[PDB]
């Protein structure tokens, strides 16, 4: 989730963005610097 | 803007406790975490507290933080000499989309008796006036917690233009001294009924005045 | 350990341009966002800019919007601050700061800054004015350039009750300071008081006799 402050300047993290928070597909792709890997991940999510 | 207000000075004896307030607004403190930085005279600032009350590894347990409304507080117990430094609070501002730093607070760990400043105000000298310039010199001496606030007035009105003030520093007798300058045109000097230097120190203001006449 | 060293500081004429460098080491530079903070002489801290860990995004303080550019080279572990159209208000110590790994709002490590003086001035000797009058009397030493200005009284014979203040960098771009001594009012008129000002950068020495105010 993006609180809309300065958190998008910090390196993405799967645990705090997609597990502690609800993340968007783009937010997850920001972590897996590979699109296909993100899709895979999303099938679970 | 940078608003974030802080008391310019706080002090207590070695071993005592002190608290430094950070007054802001909803755009910043109200909706954002506050961090606190320690700055010694000629060193790099250091992170003491982050996210209101979190302590980095290394920072002594005697440093703690708190928040309430649009204000934050840095509390320091068991004061040690090395704690003497300048402290700055900091918070992101949603409205301005900028990171703000408080106005800064000097924390002095008392090592001698508090002492009120003596204030001497010199009018522009005839020589300087003849050089077609004018400077009012306000010398502040013999005060202890080394932190003062200086204000200037033309007659009875406040004047913030053309003012330069030095950070207090140690004199030979180990008390503090500071100076302030007010740059005017010979015209301005001659036109006003009088000018004043107001120095605020530890809940007091000493005002000196001089006049063209 | 996390080390940050700023370089490129010095004197620069207004309207000119200067680039600052921040060498970082002791950590994976690429995974962290960086900040620039400055502090004018005797003033408080002022945020300048922030750049994402990868270089993508960046914000600026309205004070530098349009003039300064923040950048980084993650292969050289360096942070840059390209300053253009510099002004007098940009005179300050510029600090390099690292953002915590999971919170840009937190600057966990800073380096010692680098001084940036924006002035059009050149070597220049001081104009010394007297501050006529226990009584306080002194000398106003103004409009000189490189900073080492030294002051003594009565050729160094007068030391007790003497204090020379740090210099201030006035608007003109030149420095000024004052030196004062407290003396017995009864000695005025018979004892001569002279301040000796030494400004080695310009090979100038000035001796000024400070006499009792005759028109006041
Ligand atoms: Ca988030
Ligand atoms: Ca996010
Ligand atoms: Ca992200
Ligand atoms: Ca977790
Ligand atoms: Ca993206
Ligand atoms: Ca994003």
């Amino acid at each position: 989730y993006n609180s809309g402050k300065l958190e998008e300047f910090v390196q993405g993290n799967l645990e705090r963005e997609c597990m502690e928070e609800k993340c968007s597909f783009e937010e997850a792709r920001e972590v897996f610097e590979n699109t296909e890997r993100t899709t895979e991940f999303w099938k679970q999510y | 803007q940078s608003v974030l207000t802080q008391p310019p000075s706080v002090s207590a004896a070695p071993g005592q406790k002190v608290t430094i307030s950070c007054s802001g607004s909803t755009s910043n403190i109200g909706n954002n975490y506050v961090s606190w930085y320690q700055q010694h005279p000629g060193k790099a600032p250091k992170l003491m507290i982050y996210d209101v009350s979190k302590r980095p590894s290394g920072v002594p347990d005697r440093f703690s933080g708190s928040k309430s409304g649009n204000s934050a507080s840095l509390d320091i117990s068991g004061l040690q000499s090395e704690d003497e430094a300048d402290y700055y609070c900091a918070a992101w501002d949603d409205s301005l989309s900028e990171f703000l730093f408080g106005t800064g607070t000097k924390l002095t760990v008392l090592g001698q008796p508090k002492a009120a400043p003596s204030v001497t105000l010199f009018p522009p000298s005839s020589e300087e006036l003849q050089a077609n310039k004018a400077t009012l010199v306000c010398l502040i001496s013999d005060f202890y917690p080394g932190a003062v606030t200086v204000a200037w007035k033309a007659d009875s009105s406040p004047v913030k233009a053309g003012v330069e003030t030095t950070t207090p520093s140690k004199q030979s007798n180990n008390k503090y001294a500071a100076s302030s300058y007010l740059s005017l045109t010979p015209e301005q000097w001659k036109s006003h009924k009088s000018y004043s230097c107001q120095v605020t120190h530890e809940g007091s203001t000493v005002e000196k005045t001089v006049a063209p006449t | 350990g996390v080390q940050l060293v700023e370089s490129g500081g010095g004197v620069v004429q207004p309207g000119r341009s200067l680039r600052l460098s921040c060498a970082a080491s002791g950590f994976t530079f690429s995974t962290y966002a960086m900040h620039w903070v400055r502090q004018a002489p005797g003033k408080g801290l002022e945020w300048v800019a922030i750049i994402s860990y990868d270089g993508s995004k960046k914000y600026y303080a309205d004070s530098v919007k349009g003039r300064f550019t923040i950048s980084r080279d993650n292969s050289k572990n360096t942070l840059y601050l390209q300053m253009n159209s510099l002004r007098a208000e940009d005179t300050a110590v510029y600090y390099c700061a690292r953002a915590s790994i999971a919170a840009a709002r937190v600057l966990d490590y800073w380096g010692r800054g680098t001084m940036v003086t924006v002035s059009s001035a050149s070597t220049k000797g001081p104009s010394v004015f007297p501050l006529a009058p226990t009584a306080a009397l002194g000398c106003l030493v103004k409009d000189y350039f490189p900073e080492p200005v030294t002051v003594s009284w009565n050729s160094g014979a007068l030391t007790s009750g003497v204090h020379t203040f740090p210099a201030v960098l006035q608007s003109s771009g030149l420095y000024s300071l004052s030196s004062v001594v407290t003396v017995p009012s009864s000695s005025l008129g018979t004892q001569t008081y002279i301040c000796n000002v030494n400004h080695k950068p310009s090979n100038t020495k000035v001796d000024k006799k400070v006499e009792p105010k005759s028109c006041d």
